[PDB]
């Protein structure tokens, strides 16, 4: 999706301001919002890819105005309704519709174990690898309205495969209920000149981006 | 000239109420467990942070065998020190050299190595850093008081997939026979992101 979230290469966002001695949580409500993510993922209410795409789909202005955890809060209030875990009414009233009709999967007993384990996206088998490290590749020019992980600033550009990380889930399909379609993921190296042009570039600088096999084609 | 989109702007006046309302709703429906959520908060408030990565770096500095293992398999490497899990399942460690300076970013959102660095700072998740880091690394780094030699290559790693990156900083000069513990105190969060260098003695 060619949305405001795809920031790579944009101008006008200004200086990187950095709060000195910044706390993990600047406000208390952030703690609630942050801890909700693992709780809901554990329920299987939605997967992480649907999560990202829910944020990509909020209003461009709301995305820019909102602090980070407002992004998360938006997903919880909207993606939960889309998935049919909540109703728009329940979410508006604040009051549930029929009481305690589910049981939390994330219980105190398993918190540490879950957080320490996580959920790798790596998979045993998938599409065969078409490329080898050293290969020159060009990122396909694609513009899906749905979820994708090929940044806008890379499309059409030529790079060099530097790492083959193995087989992984494909977010493009996982975010839209089309399965995992596992395939190889490569780290591709682009020169500063190739991405930004002769003027806006530095001779020594390179940019590395992780792209799925079918994002690419032989140069 | 207030903050607007750099991640430090003010939240809505009613945000806490909205959050409290959704929480109550989710608990009422039996979707979340307050006690478990407290454990999640504690974990990232008090147990998981940059001190982890610091221990990793320090150990790699003194132990060449460990460094080799770490660079061959980041996930196993950090596990040797008891670090692992969410947002760190597939680690790749980037070694800074006299020829190469590494730094990572997530242009698309906020992807970041939780197990070793903890949760990311607001600036890492915001537009200014994410937008500019891939086009003008040096310009951004200069804002952090870090100037890279012109002849030294900068490698910006964009976290677009499920790999998570952590930078292994170069060991400061004049730190001979320093203990692992004393070396770890030199390793800042910034030095492990690539937006800074380890403290100099
Ligand atoms: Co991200």
């Amino acid at each position: 999706m060619n949305g405001i979230h795809d920031t790579g290469g944009a101008h006008g966002y200004g200086p990187v301001y950095r709060e000195p001695n910044e706390p993990v949580f600047r406000y208390d409500w952030e703690k609630t919002v942050m801890s909700l993510l693992p709780a809901l993922l554990a329920n299987g209410n939605f997967n992480l890819d649907e999560f990202r795409h829910s944020i990509e789909r909020m209003g461009p202005a709301h995305y820019l105005e909102g602090t980070y955890y407002e992004h998360w809060l938006h997903v919880f209030e909207n993606l939960l309704v889309e998935k049919g875990v909540l109703t728009a009414t329940e979410v508006a009233t604040g009051k549930a519709a029929s009481g305690k009709t589910a049981t939390p999967v994330l219980t105190p007993a398993i918190v540490d174990g879950l957080l320490s384990t996580g959920a790798s996206a790596a998979r045993e088998e998938g599409a065969r690898a078409r490329f080898a490290v050293g290969d020159k590749v060009r990122v396909l020019n694609k513009n899906p309205v749905g979820h994708t992980r090929m940044p806008r600033y890379t499309r059409g550009k030529v790079g060099t495969v530097v790492i083959d990380h193995g087989v992984f889930v494909t977010p493009d399909t996982a975010a839209h209920g089309k399965g995992e379609h596992p395939q190889h993921v490569y780290t591709v190296s682009f020169t500063s000149v190739e991405l930004w042009g002769q003027d806006a570039s530095s001779p020594k600088d390179t940019i590395r981006v992780d792209l799925w096999d079918d994002y690419l084609e032989p140069a | 000239h207030d903050h607007h989109h750099d991640g430090y702007q003010a939240p809505p006046e009613d945000i806490a109420l909205r959050v409290k309302a959704l929480e109550s709703l989710l608990i009422e429906k039996g979707l979340v467990d307050p006690a478990a959520m407290d454990l999640v908060v504690q974990t990232y408030e008090h147990k998981v942070g940059p001190r982890n990565g610091a221990k990793v770096v320090a150990k790699a500095w003194v132990d060449p065998a460990y460094k080799a293992r770490l660079l061959a398999d980041g996930t196993a490497g950090i596990a040797e020190l008891g670090f692992s899990g969410v947002q760190g399942e597939d680690m790749v460690i980037l070694e800074n050299t006299p020829a190469v300076h590494n730094v990572f970013v997530c242009t698309l959102c906020s992807c970041y190595p939780w197990p070793t660095l903890g949760l990311p700072p607001a600036w890492y998740k915001a537009a200014p850093y994410r937008s500019r880091m891939v086009s003008d690394p040096r310009g951004v780094l200069a804002e952090f008081g870090l100037v890279i030699p012109a002849n030294k290559e900068i490698r910006v790693w964009d976290t677009t997939a499920q790999l998570r990156y952590m930078v292994l900083p170069e060991r400061p000069a004049g730190t001979e026979a320093y203990s692992e513990e004393q070396l770890a105190e030199l390793v800042t969060r910034d030095s492990m992101i690539g937006t800074g260098l380890p403290t100099q003695p």
